[PDB]
RNA sequence: UAGCGGCGAGCGAACGGGGAGGAGCCCAGAGCCUGAAUCAGUGUGUGUGUUAGUGGAAGCGUCUGGAAAGGCGCGCGAUACAGGGUGACAGCCCCGUACACAAAAAUGCACAUGCUGUGAGCUCGAUGAGUAGGGCGGGACACGUGGUAUCCUGUCUGAAUAUGGGGGGACCAUCCUCCAAGGCUAAAUACUCCUGACUGACCGAUAGUGAACCAGUACCGUGAGGGAAAGGCGAAAAGAACCCCGGCGAGGGGAGUGAAAAAGAACCUGAAACCGUGUACGUACAAGCAGUGGGAGCAUGCUUAGGCGUGUGACUGCGUACCUUUUGUAUAAUGGGUCAGCGACUUAUAUUCUGUAGCAAGGUUAACCGAAUAGGGGAGCCGAAGGGAAACCGAGUCUUAACU
């Protein structure tokens, strides 16, 4: 049979055209007032996933 | 493809029996015993290529200690004697020719002596 | 060359880890998978992405994004695949012929990947800034 | 470019289907491919679930002296068990058209190299009689051989069918490992135009 | 993939495309005209098949051996060199095989067709109510009530019934599309207790069925149920007449048969553990993983007028088994009485990477159609372009009012 995508890390994650990933911050959905203008800002654009942490990736999600 | 395997194991069992030959009970007879007999036999085999050459130095050693000591001086002076000559002979002769040739070993230790 | 005398390319072939075979076999004796513990043993193994209990990458970070239904059924038509359909028309059913896009893609787009020769008039298409000037350089007109 | 034994005719033949470099690795991969879709792959051992048996512990887990048994069925028991059964399997593997096709001209461009092909005009046998074809393959000095033929006689086919180093095949079912297996290679000058279409 | 999902584990479509196979009808009924085309009789009567079968080609001589099919040398049939037997391996000794031929009979079939029996055509229309839908509760849909369409209903209710009604994924309105609330339908499809034929990079008696053998037997269990072990003399029984020891036994020795009887029925081969008999050496003042380096003697084999092999091994230096598991094991931690046999990283499909071969901005087919590993079939897939949540733009694009 067929690899399955583990779909919520398919929600989650878009391959780059390199090979890398992009994902979404953590840390941007509630508990804002306390949080900084500076934070927010840096955590609203999508960001790379690490080199230790890209296996892990690339194994859950074999298509794309 | 089924593989029978017992033209080939006895072949193998056969073989490490045949170099337990000579061992005692079962250490010849029982290939589960002999394979170990064989095993520390190669062990100590190869430990004793080493020693052997200890041993017979140590043997010579003590000819040439004794052989010395009937003609009045120590190993010790009498090597000392023979390298400040420049003499190149080794042990293994020096015992070889204290054994056989004792008129000829007397003219190594006066050699010896005028070191 | 007889049916004995052939022989593969030297590389292609490999043989294969056989495990448990001997101490002389180099991995023989736990094959490769060392002592003891979950994956030692027999269908032994996390599943993927756990990480021993923490909250795995795949799920500590956010959700985001919508899949879109209309970016399924459109097409990205390279300008090198351009002049292979009927001398120099591309509606789209001309287009579909020569099996360069899918049966279900209504709307397509012809970008700059480089290289035209022959007038092309591209109909009933939208088309690229670059490609426009690519296109009309070659000779042809759009719409 | 390949002369005949009974004519000297001049057969322009295509260069890069019959004068190539023998590239060995591909047809040793083809030959082994077709070799492997010979197989048919029927047989099956049967694990332990599909042994006759009760799933009953013969003894229970502690308090006897002996080595915890689960099964009469597992495989390290006598008269039940083999760990990893084989199942009815397919063997057959794939071949690439072009790595088929340039395994063919490659095999059959060694040929004339070695001159196994013996290209020839009509051939074929006055009536369905094997001691003519035995016969006429003596004045032809020939033993072991594929007859390679465009227009397939019935009466030739017949006439091959008990001599064992003899087989006629059709120009359209010629194979890697026949090409290679047989000593001379016997084509019809139909047979040469048709191969030369097909492998192209 | 879209979705579903303590949005976890997991579950997972459809639309659309390529193929296999193709086929439709009847009811909820009134004119003229009429039994007609359809299912099915029953037939018979041809064609087939199935259940008995018939013919079926062409080798001899020497050599070895117990025996010839073998070797050696010359023949001959082959639409028959599939395969099997025969005193060792047979195209030609035999049974078969290719092929050519068969049925008194009872059947599987394949259409002429006399017909108890059954309505073709034709038009007027009718055109399936406790139903559709709804509330409540469950279930099925990939879809866990969710914003949930659709289907099913236990329960309580209730239209319009072609000026009408259903669906198009909450819902509404326009368009499009179908016509529920009644039935019946071959093929492609799944399976093999069973009957044949044929095939294996299947097994070869601890394997292969549990069962090669009088096996679902013996035996076990109150019972349901569980469930063994156990193959081979030889070409041919020619299976040992007759003597001798013994209890007119067992068992043996002869004699005989055979090529062979350590092939004599406890019967091919006959390993190992294990138990013996005889020859050589060592061994009754000597401490321990029993060996190992050294080494005398003695006994044999050889070449000899040196010694070198072989067996033994007095005396002597060193030397606490193997596996496991451990920071660490002679460990007094684990496992093993020994031998023989069997006993553990596999298989299928997906996926990424390495090597290797093909072809290259292309590569490549799937099912299937082919009797066919050829070759068609590119439906697809993957690649050559990405950015963005997405519309969208695209060698750029996103961010942002705009970006050094
Ligand atoms: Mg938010
Ligand atoms: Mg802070
Ligand atoms: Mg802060
Ligand atoms: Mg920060
Ligand atoms: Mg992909
Ligand atoms: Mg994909
Ligand atoms: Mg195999
Ligand atoms: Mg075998
Ligand atoms: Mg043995
Ligand atoms: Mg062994
Ligand atoms: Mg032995
Ligand atoms: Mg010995
Ligand atoms: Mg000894
Ligand atoms: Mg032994
Ligand atoms: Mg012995
Ligand atoms: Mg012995
Ligand atoms: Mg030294
Ligand atoms: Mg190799
Ligand atoms: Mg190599
Ligand atoms: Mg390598
Ligand atoms: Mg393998
Ligand atoms: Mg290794
Ligand atoms: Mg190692
Ligand atoms: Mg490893
Ligand atoms: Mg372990
Ligand atoms: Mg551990
Ligand atoms: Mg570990
Ligand atoms: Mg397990
Ligand atoms: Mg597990
Ligand atoms: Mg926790
Ligand atoms: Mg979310
Ligand atoms: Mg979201
Ligand atoms: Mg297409
Ligand atoms: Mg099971
Ligand atoms: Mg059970
Ligand atoms: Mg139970
Ligand atoms: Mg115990
Ligand atoms: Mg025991
Ligand atoms: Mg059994
Ligand atoms: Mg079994
Ligand atoms: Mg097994
Ligand atoms: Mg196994
Ligand atoms: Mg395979
Ligand atoms: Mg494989
Ligand atoms: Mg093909
Ligand atoms: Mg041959
Ligand atoms: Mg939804
Ligand atoms: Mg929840
Ligand atoms: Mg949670
Ligand atoms: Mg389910
Ligand atoms: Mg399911
Ligand atoms: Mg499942
Ligand atoms: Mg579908
Ligand atoms: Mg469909
Ligand atoms: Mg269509
Ligand atoms: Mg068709
Ligand atoms: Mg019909
Ligand atoms: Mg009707
Ligand atoms: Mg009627
Ligand atoms: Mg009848
Ligand atoms: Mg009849
Ligand atoms: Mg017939
Ligand atoms: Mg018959
Ligand atoms: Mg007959
Ligand atoms: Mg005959
Ligand atoms: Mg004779
Ligand atoms: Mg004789
Ligand atoms: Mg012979
Ligand atoms: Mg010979
Ligand atoms: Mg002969
Ligand atoms: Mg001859
Ligand atoms: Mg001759
Ligand atoms: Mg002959
Ligand atoms: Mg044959
Ligand atoms: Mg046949
Ligand atoms: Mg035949
Ligand atoms: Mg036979
Ligand atoms: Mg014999
Ligand atoms: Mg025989
Ligand atoms: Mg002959
Ligand atoms: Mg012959
Ligand atoms: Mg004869
Ligand atoms: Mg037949
Ligand atoms: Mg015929
Ligand atoms: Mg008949
Ligand atoms: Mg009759
Ligand atoms: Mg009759
Ligand atoms: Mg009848
Ligand atoms: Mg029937
Ligand atoms: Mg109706
Ligand atoms: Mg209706
Ligand atoms: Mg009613
Ligand atoms: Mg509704
Ligand atoms: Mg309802
Ligand atoms: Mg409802
Ligand atoms: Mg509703
Ligand atoms: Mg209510
Ligand atoms: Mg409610
Ligand atoms: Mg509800
Ligand atoms: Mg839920
Ligand atoms: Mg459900
Ligand atoms: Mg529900
Ligand atoms: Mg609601
Ligand atoms: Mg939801
Ligand atoms: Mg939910
Ligand atoms: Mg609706
Ligand atoms: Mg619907
Ligand atoms: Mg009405
Ligand atoms: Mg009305
Ligand atoms: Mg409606
Ligand atoms: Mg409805
Ligand atoms: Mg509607
Ligand atoms: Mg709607
Ligand atoms: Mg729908
Ligand atoms: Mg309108
Ligand atoms: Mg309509
Ligand atoms: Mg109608
Ligand atoms: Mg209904
Ligand atoms: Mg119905
Ligand atoms: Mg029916
Ligand atoms: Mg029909
Ligand atoms: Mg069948
Ligand atoms: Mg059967
Ligand atoms: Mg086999
Ligand atoms: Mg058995
Ligand atoms: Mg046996
Ligand atoms: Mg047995
Ligand atoms: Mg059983
Ligand atoms: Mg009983
Ligand atoms: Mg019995
Ligand atoms: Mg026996
Ligand atoms: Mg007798
Ligand atoms: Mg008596
Ligand atoms: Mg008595
Ligand atoms: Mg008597
Ligand atoms: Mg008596
Ligand atoms: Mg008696
Ligand atoms: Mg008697
Ligand atoms: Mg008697
Ligand atoms: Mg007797
Ligand atoms: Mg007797
Ligand atoms: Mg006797
Ligand atoms: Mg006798
Ligand atoms: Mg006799
Ligand atoms: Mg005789
Ligand atoms: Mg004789
Ligand atoms: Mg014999
Ligand atoms: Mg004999
Ligand atoms: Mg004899
Ligand atoms: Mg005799
Ligand atoms: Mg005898
Ligand atoms: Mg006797
Ligand atoms: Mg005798
Ligand atoms: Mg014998
Ligand atoms: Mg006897
Ligand atoms: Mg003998
Ligand atoms: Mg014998
Ligand atoms: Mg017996
Ligand atoms: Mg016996
Ligand atoms: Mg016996
Ligand atoms: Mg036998
Ligand atoms: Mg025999
Ligand atoms: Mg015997
Ligand atoms: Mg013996
Ligand atoms: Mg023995
Ligand atoms: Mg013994
Ligand atoms: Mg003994
Ligand atoms: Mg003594
Ligand atoms: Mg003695
Ligand atoms: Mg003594
Ligand atoms: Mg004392
Ligand atoms: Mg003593
Ligand atoms: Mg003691
Ligand atoms: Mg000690
Ligand atoms: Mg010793
Ligand atoms: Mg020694
Ligand atoms: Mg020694
Ligand atoms: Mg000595
Ligand atoms: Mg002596
Ligand atoms: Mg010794
Ligand atoms: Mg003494
Ligand atoms: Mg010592
Ligand atoms: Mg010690
Ligand atoms: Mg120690
Ligand atoms: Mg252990
Ligand atoms: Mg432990
Ligand atoms: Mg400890
Ligand atoms: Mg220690
Ligand atoms: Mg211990
Ligand atoms: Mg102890
Ligand atoms: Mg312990
Ligand atoms: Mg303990
Ligand atoms: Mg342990
Ligand atoms: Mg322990
Ligand atoms: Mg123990
Ligand atoms: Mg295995
Ligand atoms: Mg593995
Ligand atoms: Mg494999
Ligand atoms: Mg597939
Ligand atoms: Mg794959
Ligand atoms: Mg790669
Ligand atoms: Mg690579
Ligand atoms: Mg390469
Ligand atoms: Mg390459
Ligand atoms: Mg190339
Ligand atoms: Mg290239
Ligand atoms: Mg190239
Ligand atoms: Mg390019
Ligand atoms: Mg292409
Ligand atoms: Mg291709
Ligand atoms: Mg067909
Ligand atoms: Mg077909
Ligand atoms: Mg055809
Ligand atoms: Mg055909
Ligand atoms: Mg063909
Ligand atoms: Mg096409
Ligand atoms: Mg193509
Ligand atoms: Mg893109
Ligand atoms: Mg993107
Ligand atoms: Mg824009
Ligand atoms: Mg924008
Ligand atoms: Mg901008
Ligand atoms: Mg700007
Ligand atoms: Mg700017």
């Amino acid at each position: 049979p067929k690899i399955k995508t583990v779909r919520g890390a398919a929600k989650r994650f878009k391959k780059t055209g390199k090979g890398g990933f992009k994902h979404k911050h953590a840390n941007l959905r509630h508990i804002l007032t306390k949080k900084a203008t500076k934070r927010k800002r840096h955590l609203r654009p999508k960001a790379m996933v690490s080199k230790g942490d890209l296996g892990l990736v690339i194994a859950c999600l074999p298509y794309a | 493809a089924r593989v029978k395997r017992g033209v080939i194991a006895r072949a193998r069992h056969k073989k490490i029996l045949k170099q337990a030959k000579g061992y005692y009970g079962a250490r010849s007879r029982v290939y589960r015993v002999a394979f170990q007999a064989v095993i520390k036999a190669g062990q100590y085999a190869y430990r004793d290529r080493r020693q052997r050459k200890r041993q017979f130095r140590q043997l010579w050693i003590a000819r040439i200690n004794a052989a010395a000591r009937q003609n009045g001086i120590s190993y010790s002076k009498f090597i000392n004697g023979l390298k400040k000559a420049s003499v190149e002979i080794d042990r293994k002769i020096l015992a070889d020719i204290a054994v056989f040739d004792k008129v000829a070993f007397t003219a190594l230790v006066e050699k010896a002596k005028a070191a | 060359m007889r049916l004995n005398t052939l022989s593969p390319a030297e590389g292609s072939k490999k043989a294969g880890k056989r495990l448990g075979r001997g101490i002389g076999s180099g991995l023989g004796k736990t094959g490769g998978r060392g002592h003891k513990g979950q994956k030692s043993r027999s269908g032994g193994g996390v599943r993927r992405g756990f990480e021993g209990g923490q909250m795995p990458l795949y799920r500590r970070l956010p959700k985001f994004g919508f899949t879109s239904r209309k970016a399924a059924i459109t097409a990205e038509i390279r300008l090198s695949d351009l002049a292979k359909v009927e001398g120099g028309v591309v509606d789209l059913n001309t287009l579909k012929a020569a099996n360069i896009i899918g049966i279900q893609i209504e709307f397509a787009k012809v970008i700059l990947a480089g290289e035209v020769t022959t007038p092309v008039t591209v109909r009933g298409l939208r088309v690229t800034k670059g490609a426009r000037a690519a296109i009309e350089a070659a000779g042809g007109k759009i719409e | 470019e390949l002369v005949l034994k009974d004519a000297q005719s001049a057969l322009t033949v295509s260069e890069t289907t019959f004068g190539r470099d023998f590239n060995e690795a591909l047809v040793h991969q083809v030959v082994v491919a077709y070799a492997a879709g010979a197989r048919q792959g029927t047989r099956a051992q049967k694990t332990r679930a599909e042994v006759t048996g009760s799933g009953k512990k013969p003894w229970r887990q502690k308090g006897t002296g002996r080595a915890r048994s689960g099964s009469i069925k597992s495989p390290i028991w006598r008269s039940g068990g083999v760990t990893f059964a084989a199942r009815p399997q397919d063997h057959s593997q794939k071949v690439n058209k072009k790595m088929y096709r340039g395994a063919l001209k490659s095999i059959l461009s060694e040929l004339v190299r070695q001159d196994r092909l013996i290209v020839v005009e009509k051939f074929s046998v006055e009536a369905p009689k094997t001691k003519l074809l035995a016969q006429k393959l003596k004045d032809m000095a020939l033993e072991d051989v594929l007859i390679i033929t465009g227009e397939l006689d019935e009466n030739l086919f017949l006439a091959a069918r008990n001599l064992h180093k003899v087989d006629v095949r059709d120009a359209t079912g010629i194979d890697p490992v026949s090409l290679i297996a047989f000593d001379k290679v016997v084509m019809t000058a139909d047979a040469v135009k048709q191969v030369e279409e097909m492998l192209a």
